[PDB]
């Protein structure tokens, strides 16, 4: 979830899977390797309280399930479920959960973004602030819009999805804002 | 019946040619349809060899109607006017010509069409009430984009009722098939 995502190429996300396969057998000796590691290593905290090792069968009729409930909730357009798409959702779902999450998705435009986070913080009770961008954007209203939501988060303990766009960063001065706040 | 039986390959490369193919010159998109149509020929898919896409697409009389009026006689631009109405989402038109400002605007009269352009002082605030309103323009000459017509672009999915569509920035959208922005 740190490293094999990150990576652009499917090869080079082979080799850090069969890489973490030989490191866990080499310092993990006398341990089963069907039961130490297998292809679907997945975790969630919705079939139990626990994150329980997941099988295939079990977590695709979750994100059928989840995605027939979400059907009529919001979305009009279907959201198409596969095996990236999946995989993302639980990768963002996870970083979410995580304390001080903080995720850089890298990727072209569409495909996915701003409507997978809008979708997880839809269905994990989150709230979604985004900001609009007129003529003569000063960094003033950008610091404004940032302590509310940073008291939203902290004096009103709401946890937030708080979701930025390209457009709104064209400025320079403040981008930095973000490094120190992380 | 035989074209209920090969409309296939025919239809998905007329529309496939609507799509992607509408960037390219006529050299490149000729030569697209033909490797498109010899690889659905090879897909055991066998159709009219000889295709034209505006005899296919559309119609003598749209051809006969933009003949006779102040579109010249040019298998691109009369091709260009095909494709000015067979759209989904908000285009650009490319264009050293300017020829379809006129097009617009003559075509264009019961919805009491407004000239508005990039460049020109009635921007930063006609842009605005043409949301408000909800009528189509031509804008031209991006040169100095403005990032607020981006949610127009995007089409946002906000669902809360039925009224005149307009995708605004930070108000309630609604659908309907009437109004569509150049
Ligand atoms: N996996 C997918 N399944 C179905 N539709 C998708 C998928 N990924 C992207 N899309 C579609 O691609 C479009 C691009 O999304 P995007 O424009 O980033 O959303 P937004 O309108 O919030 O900016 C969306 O309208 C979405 O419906």
């Amino acid at each position: 979830r740190l490293f094999q995502d990150r990576l652009v190429e499917d090869e080079e996300r082979r080799w850090t899977d069969e890489n973490i396969d030989t490191v866990a057998l080499k310092h993990f000796p006398n341990i089963d390797r069907e039961k130490a590691m297998s292809r679907p290593i997945l975790y969630s905290n919705w079939l139990s309280k626990d994150y329980i090792p997941v099988d295939q069968e079990e977590l695709r009729d979750y994100v059928k399930a989840r995605l027939k409930v979400f059907y009529e909730e919001e979305l009009d357009v279907p959201l198409v479920l596969f095996n990236e798409v999946l995989d993302h959702v639980l990768r963002i779902d996870r970083i979410f959960r995580q304390p001080q999450g903080h995720l850089l998705l890298i990727g072209v435009s569409g495909a996915g973004k701003t409507t997978l986070s809008r979708f997880v913080a839809w269905m994990n009770g989150l709230s979604v602030y985004q900001i609009k961008v007129h003529r003569k954007y000063t960094g003033e209203d950008f610091d404004e819009d940032l302590r509310t939501v940073l008291r939203r988060s902290g004096c009103k303990n709401e946890k937030i999805a708080f979701i930025m766009d390209e457009s709104n960063v064209l400025d320079s001065g403040f981008l930095e804002r973000m490094n120190t706040l992380l | 019946k035989n074209q209920m039986s090969t409309i296939a390959g025919d239809c998905l490369l007329s529309a496939a040619f609507i799509a992607y193919a509408g960037y390219f010159d006529q050299q490149m998109r000729q030569n697209l349809f033909t490797t498109w149509s010899h690889h659905l020929q090879q897909a055991n898919i066998q159709f009219r060899t000889d295709i034209a896409r505006t005899e296919y697409l559309s119609n003598a009389d749209e051809r006969l109607r933009w003949q006779a009026s102040s579109l010249p006689a040019d298998d691109l631009c009369t091709e260009n006017a095909i494709m000015l109405k067979r759209f989904n989402r908000y285009p650009l038109i490319i264009d050293p010509s300017g020829q379809a400002t006129e097009f617009i605007m003559n075509e264009y009269k019961d919805r009491k069409i407004t000239r508005t352009s990039f460049l020109d002082d009635a921007f930063r605030k006609n842009l605005e009430s043409a949301l408000r309103f909800g009528n189509p323009l031509l804008v031209q000459d991006v040169e100095s984009y403005d990032p607020v017509l981006n949610p127009v672009l995007n089409r946002e999915v906000r669902r809360t009722g039925g009224r005149v569509l307009i995708t605004l920035g930070d108000q309630d959208i609604d659908l309907s098939p009437s109004f569509v922005i150049f």
